[PDB]
RNA sequence: GGUUGCGGCCAUAUCUACCAGAAAGCACCGUUUCCCGUCCGAUCAACUGUAGUUAAGCUGGUAAGAGCCUGACCGAGUAGUGUAGUGGGUGACCAUACGCGAAACUCAGGUGCUGCAAUCU
RNA sequence: GAGAACAGAAAUCUCCAGUAGAACAAAAGGGUAAAAGCCCCCUUGAUUUUGAUUUUCAGUGUGAAUACAAACCAUGAAAGU
């Protein structure tokens, strides 16, 4: 019933990662593994880190929104959550940096003539003849016109259509490699 | 015809899998729910429909296996006023309406949260092994706590009078199964047209002297008295537990012990070894 | 003892497979649709067999299952036909049983030289009640074994009604 | 086409990681009284954590090849296995990785006077909630042992990182404390490890706002006996602390408002 | 989106430092303390230690011997209610709760089909709020079942628009006012149209007022008021169904009309005007007032929530005899009638000269108190339900606070967006939604002064609100021919 | 004690072969106007608890069944290998040591326990 | 495996079953089962908006890409995804 509670040592408080950390005398014969008068060894000291933490806790600044109904990524209005601070204490990382970065032949040419990079605005192209817009590629591609349409105006010419892509398709599938190696 | 090979090599499933009656992966949504925006416990109501009976509970998540905050039941009802039809659509709108009027009160906002305070109240809904099928009674248990005040946030599709071709919903058709007219109505189309089956159906009504008009007014009624009294009377026990024990006891048959089985092992191989 | 678990008939199954797609399909269906009053349903070709002509994909065979006493209505109607009499082995061991004829004409149908002449394939699944275990979703269970039916259950209630002959044993 | 795609963008590398994957794995010296003491731990790594049916004979001090060839699999940085023997009785080996490759390893050999959940007073609990962190000791801060094994629960337990909580989580809390005092030369003691869930009081001295906190034991009471240690090398050391790196007389008011101090 | 500028590499070291409890930690200073109720009485001097309130309220309750709970307010320049003792003898003022707690409303039920036109008015039931009628741009009213949401009696029988409605004070009869001329009286139970149309008025139907409970002889019917756009006032019976009298006062369209305290009534009109009337005299004027410099829209009084809710508390228990009601309706009116222990009550004018006068009618002609501040005009100005603070809602997308008693200015709403429609109170003077122009709407502490917490979710543009006399749910209507409720 | 729901561990929980199962609760079972859904009220929907049935499910029990689990010094400190000696040995690999360090094998026993809530002679 | 006339080694239809010799986008130690398999239902994708990398001659409060995050968007009754 009373709440605050003293330490001999200044108990260093991690709030990021919700920790407390006493550095006091832990004494041996109190903490006899025989010992039938442990557990309240145990428990009082902890509760009485814990009560400490939580003051901590509540001196902490916290978030009032004042949204409603379908909150989609968001807290209500009656939640009032806990501001945190960063967590302080440098835990081991998994897995390194993924700093995978390379010039891939083109960003030379780019940088040496200075072509901007383009808008990239979307895929529908207007079409003449009909008026519709009929996007480039995905479907009714303005590639793939020439397959399908019916006649020719001068050993089959469609089918090279399709050839010379798959060059094309291919080169950069070639020139993907070399970039993949430097 | 199956080999011993294949009797070490197949995984059991696990046994509320192996009954059909819990599929974890929808389980595993409900456990797993955001969580990485915040640390906010999640209430979990389960409605469940067997024959002839409705069970509604709003149902924690617990490592020990689960801890239930509250339960309803459909033969609570006849403590509020209903006799027959405790399977229908109405009874699970009543069930629904219960259990929140049932669970704010020992919540007690009317009748640790430091810092405002009130912190109205959400839960969300189990679906069960049920189809979903749009003006199934399940979504009627649904309405109720949402009148109740339990805000389980959804939309209005599955409940009965959902338009297809347009996106409208129907409250005066909604009115009707929630006060069961369609049920007092199907009772005026079997009392003038084949009496026999009416003979048959109803007949609880015909014992009681019950007509189409008066159903719509024992629910509505039946309302405001749960509103009055939700408060879970549970019953009297009668025939206290060891009374119940030993009663089953009697019809509980046991394994045999090594020491008998070792006679029934010598009774063999007397019998049929040593020639009849 | 069948206190409850007598041996009602679950399902007719009509069926005419056809080994190709068009009016000789389209045809069987309305044989089907005149006959069953429902609309069948169209079994698609698994794979690639060549041998009858047929690949895979194809929309081969149409039949459709009809249930209740309306089944029943039919199921006399071929045995007239059949004229009350089956033969061995035309009996599943579960007791699950069919035969079939062409000339589908020979029971209430008129000749319709514009539908052309198919034959059928008769088949009839049997239930004692309580089969509902082996078939609901939530606690999906199975059958006991004094419950299941034979062959043997199947010839004894047969030859009972519909005046039915057993034709070799 | 696309499916699997999504699994590789989860093995991939990133900035802000994602909360670490413990594994736990019977080996070949398994029992059933070892086997519920994982099921006990189980509960507060819910729900990122997997088991075997198998039993698997790893000798992480012998070598550590196979480790990899589940860890690189399961996507698992850190790996728990089971062991019980003569010499080493109870011992939970403990697997903190880097990249798929050995971080660290620690040997912890269980002492006999544990307690199972079923073994409690039986309270409640809520499944997968970020608990809080007691470290009682001035010797998890200095020891390198200790220092290991305050390395290690943070970034065992922790789960999700956040910079804003609800109260309402705040149910349970963790404690560990070593065994008494010891000295360089005295025995590395044992790990009192001990887990409560919290209660609330309205103490009326704090006023409106503080409570008054009165634990209970739900556990599970444990107490660990260190055996050996493998310890990473110093070059992997720097490369598991790293940030991803991602202005003068400059400054930001309230509302943007990019200013520049003149001096 | 837009976003909050980030906080700093500076400060994200700052929060990293343990800090501040607040311990209060003996704490053993001791200053003398004077309490003083805050309608006229100071009293005595006194210092104990530095404690919380719940002490302090059983500190005075056993000083005058209640058994009364009361609010504490202090520091008063700059209005600022250990609590207090942070911020530094101490004078504390203090002022009774009506203790009773509102919850603020955050969710909704589902949105309500019906009529399929423009919804125009709406209105509880003091006596439940699960009955709630509303007017409709439809020929046609609607009451509806609020447990259900569904729709109760339907209720055809007006060929023009239902323009403003509102239900008797003891829970008999709802009155109707159409687009056309036409008044009819309705059983909620019944729902059918209740003998003849009230017809009478030449131009259409503008408010409609109940005579209150407290006046009303026992084995009497309640009469009504009713105010056209034709400048006529006519005072209908509900018995014989026949009006009383015309009053030929007013010169342009008549705004709209409340019956007074001390059996009155009075009325803002178009003539820039507002004229005093008495039943006593007949229907006779008695005063008229000249103070706006344009015409006057929505005139309320100070207790006219004890007025409209005709002796039923926020439980809405139902009294037996008409007796009793005579009684209760009295205790409530008394209760807020004498503050000061004197029957004055406050009514306040609103207008498009941007400007509301404070008035005292009774007691002078002579305007307390020009509210000033607005930019566009004033639409809806009401108390608060405990008779003690006014506020303003407008077009200049705010909502300004004023005191009860002095007119002073207190703070404002801001936060709307659009022109704000019109607003309503929470019953235990804490809360405070309003409906503007734009979809949402916003629900406001007085206390903190502060948006609560807004709402969106109609379609389009809202007419109507309305809040629940237990407290409890909030109707809601507007363009887009949805009906919603709104909760807790 | 039975039962029922939500569960936890997930074979001691399974599979196979028989038999038993008051009460209650399930189940099977009654129906096709509405809501919903199928080639088909079979399924799912609705309805009824009325007309019936414990026959299956389910729950126990039975079988030297199959599988499976624990304890033991069961192998066994064995295999193996660390380390230690200007050991022996043409090689391949073997005595002394002190460190880790296993399994198959044998014996002892088995055959789901448990959390929450509610209810039945 | 046991079945159903035409109908045969192969056409479709019933029951038993395959711990799956389901096809798994992958290749695998392993596992998904009221599926990541099969079928049906509903729908864009190259959206906007500012702190890290760039490039600019109207250096162009960014002008765009690119990196990140946020708002949105799709579906689901919902949890969610």
């Amino acid at each position: 019933l009373p709440v605050t509670v003293e330490k001999p040592i200044p108990v260093v408080y991690d709030l990021g990662n919700l920790a407390a950390f006493d550095s006091n005398v832990l004494d041996k014969n109190d903490l006899d593994s025989s010992n039938a008068r442990r557990e309240e060894k145990i428990k009082s000291l902890t509760r009485d880190n814990v009560q400490l933490l939580i003051n901590q806790l509540l001196s902490l600044p916290m978030k009032t929104t004042t949204e409603s109904v379908g909150g989609t990524g968001g807290q209500s209005s009656v939640m009032t959550l806990l501001q945190l601070p960063d967590p302080t204490t440098d835990l081991p990382r998994e897995k390194p940096l993924p700093k995978a970065k390379a010039m891939t032949k083109w960003e030379k040419f780019a940088a040496k003539k200075g072509i901007k990079p383009k808008e990239r605005a979307g895929k529908m192209i207007y079409d003449e003849a009909s008026g519709e817009w009929v996007p480039k590629w995905g479907y009714k591609g303005a590639n793939k016109k020439l397959d399908d349409q019916w006649l020719v105006e001068v050993i089959d010419p469609r089918t090279l259509n399709r050839a010379e892509r798959k060059r094309l398709v291919k080169k950069n599938e070639k020139q993907q490699r070399r970039n993949m190696k430097n | 015809a199956k080999s011993s090979a294949y009797s070490s090599r197949f995984q059991t499933p696990f046994r509320r899998r192996r009954e059909g009656k819990t599929d974890y992966y929808q389980r595993k949504r409900l456990v797993t729910q955001h969580k990485a925006k915040y640390n906010t416990p999640k209430y979990r109501l389960v409605v469940r429909f067997t024959n002839k009976d409705i069970i509604c509970q709003i149902i924690s998540s617990t490592i020990t296996g689960d801890v239930v905050l509250a339960a309803a039941y459909s033969h609570e009802l006849p403590r509020y006023g209903i006799t027959h039809g405790l399977t229908n659509w109405a009874a699970a709108y009543a069930t629904g309406l219960l259990i929140a009027r049932r669970t704010l009160q020992k919540l007690g906002l009317d009748e640790e949260a430091v810092e405002d305070g009130p912190r109205p109240f959400k839960v969300f809904l189990d679906i069960g092994l049920q189809r979903t099928t749009t003006g199934a009674r399940v979504f009627g248990a649904l309405k109720g706590a949402s009148d109740g005040g339990l805000y389980v946030p959804h939309s209005e599709n599955r409940f009965p009078g959902w338009d297809f071709e347009t996106e409208e919903i129907d409250p005066e058709l909604l009115r009707s199964y929630i006060f069961g007219g369609h049920v007092s109505q199907y009772m005026e189309e079997l009392a003038d047209d084949d009496e026999e089956r009416f003979s048959e159906l109803f007949k609880g009504y015909l014992a009681d002297d019950i007509d189409a008009d008066s159903l719509e007014d024992i629910y509505t009624s039946a309302h405001e008295a749960i509103r009055a009294d939700p408060a879970f009377k549970p019953t009297e026990k009668k025939f206290t537990k060891e009374q119940y024990a030993a009663e089953s006891k009697k019809y509980r048959q046991t394994k045999l012990s090594k020491e008998e089985r070792a006679a029934r092992v010598a009774a063999k191989i007397a019998a049929l070894a040593g020639q009849q | 003892q069948n206190p409850m678990r007598d041996l009602k008939i679950e399902k007719l199954v009509l069926n005419i497979s056809v080994g190709e797609s068009g009016d000789r399909l389209t045809r069987a269906s309305k044989v089907l649709e005149q006959l069953s009053g429902q609309t069948p349903v169209q079994s698609k070709a698994r794979y690639t067999v060549r041998t009858f002509g047929i690949r895979r994909n194809e929309k081969i065979a149409v039949h459709v299952t009809v249930r209740g006493p309306k089944a029943e209505e039919i199921l006399e109607r071929g045995l007239k036909v059949k004229e009350y009499q089956l033969r061995d082995r035309n009996f599943s061991a579960t007791g699950n049983f069919g035969f079939g004829i062409d000339e589908h004409i020979d029971l209430g149908i008129k000749y319709d030289p514009s539908i052309g002449i198919f034959g059928m394939d008769f088949y009839v699944v049997m239930n004692r009640p309580g089969a509902r275990v082996t078939r609901r979703k939530r606690c999906k269970g199975t059958v006991g074994n004094s419950h299941k039916t034979t062959k043997e259950d199947t010839v004894s209630w047969f030859k009972q009604k519909y005046d039915a002959d057993v034709l070799d044993k | 086409n696309a499916r699997a795609k999504r699994a590789l963008v989860k093995r991939e590398a990133k900035l802000v990681e994602n909360v670490k994957q413990a594994l736990f794995i019977p080996g070949q010296s398994c029992n059933k009284n070892l086997h519920d003491i994982m099921v006990d731990l189980s509960a507060l790594k819910k729900p990122d954590m997997k088991r075997f049916n198998r039993k698997n004979d790893i000798h992480p001090f012998e070598d550590m090849s196979p480790l990899e060839f589940f860890s690189e699999k399961n996507d698992c940085s850190l790996m728990v296995l089971m062991t019980s023997s003569k010499k080493r009785k109870n011992n939970m080996t403990f697997i903190r990785t880097f990249g798929y490759k050995i971080y660290d390893m620690i040997e912890l050999m269980v002492a006999d006077n544990f307690k199972l959940l079923s073994d409690f007073k039986k309270l409640t609990f809520t499944v997968g909630l970020k608990p809080m962190f007691t470290f009682q000791g001035a010797a998890f801060d200095t020891h390198p042992v200790y220092k290991q094994i305050k390395s290690l629960f943070l970034d065992f337990f922790r789960g999700e990182s956040t910079d804003l909580q609800d109260v309402a989580g705040l149910q349970h809390v963790i404690s560990m404390t070593i065994q008494g005092d010891f000295q360089d030369g005295e025995p590395l003691p044992n790990v009192l490890f001990r887990v409560y869930k919290l209660k609330s009081y309205k103490s009326d001295q704090g006023g409106k706002r503080l409570p008054r906190i009165e634990l209970v034991e739900i556990g599970p009471r444990l107490d660990f006996k260190i055996g050996r240690i493998h310890t990473p090398s110093p070059d992997m050391v720097t490369e598991a602390h790293k940030k991803p790196k991602q202005k003068k007389n400059v400054e930001l008011d309230i509302m943007g408002d990019k200013l520049g101090r003149i001096h | 989106s837009t976003l909050i500028p980030p906080p700093s590499k500076k400060q994200k070291k700052e929060a990293q430092l343990p800090r501040e409890v607040a311990i209060i930690p003996k704490d053993l200073p001791n200053v003398s303390i004077k309490f003083q109720a805050l309608d006229t009485g100071d009293n005595a001097l006194r210092v104990p230690g530095a404690i919380s309130e719940k002490q302090l309220e059983e500190l005075l309750n056993q000083l005058n011997g209640t058994s009364v709970p009361y609010t504490f307010s202090c520091t008063i320049k700059a209005s600022d209610p250990y609590s207090s003792l942070i911020k530094p003898q101490i004078t504390l003022l203090y002022t009774p709760r009506a203790v009773f707690k509102v919850k603020p409303v955050t969710r909704s039920s589902s949105a309500i089909a019906g009529h399929g036109s423009t919804i125009l008015c709406s209105a509880f039931a003091p006596h439940t709020s699960s009955r709630m009628v509303t007017g409709a741009g439809d020929n046609t009213a609607r009451i509806w079942d609020c447990d259900t949401q569904t729709p109760m009696h339907t209720l055809k029988g007006h060929y023009n628009w239902v323009l403003c409605v509102s239900w008797s004070p003891d829970g008999e009869v709802i009155a109707t006012g159409s687009m056309d001329n036409t008044i009819r009286l309705w059983d909620p139970k019944s729902g059918q149209c209740l003998g003849d149309a009230l017809r009478g008025h030449s131009k259409w139907i503008t408010s409609l007022s109940w005579e209150p409970i407290h006046l009303v002889k026992p084995g009497s019917k309640p009469r009504l008021a009713s105010s056209s756009k034709d400048g006529t006032i006519k005072i209908w019976d509900t018995v014989s169904r026949v009006c009383q009298y015309t009053m030929s006062g007013h010169t342009n369209s008549v705004s709209c009309v409340k019956w007074g305290g001390q059996g009155l009534l009075y009325s803002g009109s178009h003539d820039r005007t507002v004229r005093v009337w008495d039943i006593n005299s007949q229907g006779r004027c008695i005063n008229i007032l000249k103070s706006h410099a344009h015409w006057v829209n929505h005139l309320s009084l100070s207790t006219d929530y004890a007025l409209r809710i005709g002796a039923f508390d926020h439980t809405g228990k139902k009294p037996s005899t008409p007796e009793e009601a005579q009684k209760k309706a009295l205790e409530n009116y008394e209760k807020i009638c004498k503050k000061n222990g004197n029957s004055e009550e406050m009514m306040v004018t609103a207008s498009d000269d941007y400007t509301m006068f404070l008035w005292n009618p009774l007691k002078s002609t002579k305007p307390i108190a020009r509210m000033t501040g607005h930019q566009k005009l004033v639409n809806h100005v009401a108390f608060s339900p405990d008779g003690r603070y006014i506020v303003s809602a407008s077009f200049d997308n705010s909502i300004k606070l004023w005191d009860g008693r002095d007119g002073k200015f207190i703070s404002t709403f801001r936060g709307h967006v659009a022109s704000v429609y019109q607003v309503a109170w929470s019953s235990d003077c804490r809360l405070l939604v309003s409906c503007s122009k734009d979809t949402t709407l916003k629900v406001w502490d007085v206390r903190t002064r502060k948006l609560s917490v807004d709402l969106p979710g109609h379609k389009d543009e809202v007419y109507t609100v309305d809040w629940s006399v237990d407290g409890k749910r909030v109707c809601s209507g507007g363009k887009d021919k949805m009906v919603r409720l709104w909760t807790h």
